[PDB]
DNA sequence: AGTACGTCCCGGAAGAGATTCA
DNA sequence: TGAATCTCTTCCAGCACACATCGGGACGTACT
RNA sequence: GCGAUGUGUG
């Protein structure tokens, strides 16, 4: 029931929401958001458990 | 207030004047040099916020 | 200190100048500022990193420039005082040695080679608040004392 | 057996850490410049921040 | 030499979406 | 079509002490 | 001669 209330259908539509969750107002950008979720739970710099 | 020392803990009312003043005389030293649209822009933005 | 008053020249130059700044260069930094910003938007990027850094200097120039164009004031004697080094003369001192200055007493923003050499900030020029055809301007320079028998004085 | 005990240790560590990512910043910065070895780390380093 | 002086900055509750019996 | 039922987001959380620390940095210079 | 934060008192 969630996969049925889902707006998207894709990897970059996803991508999309996210970004537009994350930073409200600006428009999108493929390889922008791309880069935007990998920097927030795959490399040392911004996300780390020890 | 002058504190003991050659500092003054200024109040935060005159630092916020002081930031309305600065950014009013930019804006008006612009009009009169008919600098262009984006700028301006920008000018009277900050001023609104400030 | 910095003399407020500015040849009318360079006013002109430093006006037209600016006007250029803010018209032509900050149009396409701001447009390379955003083609970094396409999908860049990352601390390794030095398109970006060259991007934001020629805008604050760009912010910087522009203020400076502005501030030059408003607070000071623009002059540019006539050769009414001809003769007189004062003011408005591109005026020339030989020395005994082979220290031979020739240019105009300009301010200390339009400071440059094309016309000139000189400045009213430094002390080997402020002895010369007016000056003649045989002045033995003589200073305390800064590995030694200079002199320069002013040779000739005259505007263009 | 879910709260945790930090100590004088972790704050250390953890703020001293912060500051040397406040460092590293200006430091890559300063080293785009970067010339043919005219200069030593200490010019590009400032141990202000930290 | 190195700087004191320059600028530069959890509960509530009510509203605007926004959703659903028509 | 439109009146109900969610849902972001502004506003307040006791009184009176006592004492304590701390309050810009940064960037750039005409000199000191 | 101000404000922040903390500590303690009832």
């Amino acid at each position: 029931e969630t996969l049925r209330v889902d707006p998207t259908n894709d990897r970059l539509s996803a991508l999309v929401e996210i970004y537009r969750m994350m930073r409200p107002g600006e428009p999108p950008t493929r390889e922008a958001a791309e880069s935007l979720f990998e920097n927030l739970f795959f490399s040392e710099d911004r996300y780390d458990l020890s | 207030v002058p504190l003991d020392g050659g500092r003054f803990a200024t109040s935060d009312l005159n630092d916020l004047y002081r930031r309305v003043i600065n950014r009013n005389n930019r804006l008006k030293r612009l009009l009169d040099l008919a600098a262009p649209d984006i700028i301006v822009r920008n000018e009277k933005r900050m001023l609104q916020e400030a | 200190m910095k003399t407020p008053l500015v040849t009318r020249e360079g006013y002109e130059k430093l006006k037209q100048e600016l006007n250029y700044l803010w018209r032509e260069e900050r149009p396409e930094v701001t447009k390379k500022v955003t083609w970094a910003a396409s999908l860049g938007d990352r601390s390794e990027n030095a398109d970006y990193q060259y991007n934001k850094k020629r805008l604050r200097e760009i912010d910087r120039r522009v203020r400076y420039l502005t501030k030059c164009m408003e607070n000071l004031k623009i002059v540019d004697y006539s050769p009414q005082q001809e003769g007189k080094v004062f003011f408005g003369a591109w005026v020339e001192i030989e020395n005994d040695d082979g220290v031979t200055h020739r240019f105009r007493i300009v301010g200390y923003d339009e400071i440059f080679g094309r016309k000139d050499y000189i400045s009213i900030d430094s002390p080997m020029a402020r002895a010369l608040l007016k000056k003649e055809v045989g002045d033995l301007a003589v200073v305390n320079t800064p590995a030694g004392e200079a002199s320069w028998y002013v040779n000739a004085i005259e505007y263009v | 057996g879910n709260r945790r005990i930090r100590s004088v240790g972790e704050m250390a560590e953890n703020q001293f850490r912060v500051g040397l990512v406040r460092v590293e910043r200006a430091v890559k910065e300063r080293l785009s410049l970067g010339d043919l070895d005219t200069l030593m780390p200490q010019d590009m380093i400032n141990a202000k921040p930290i």
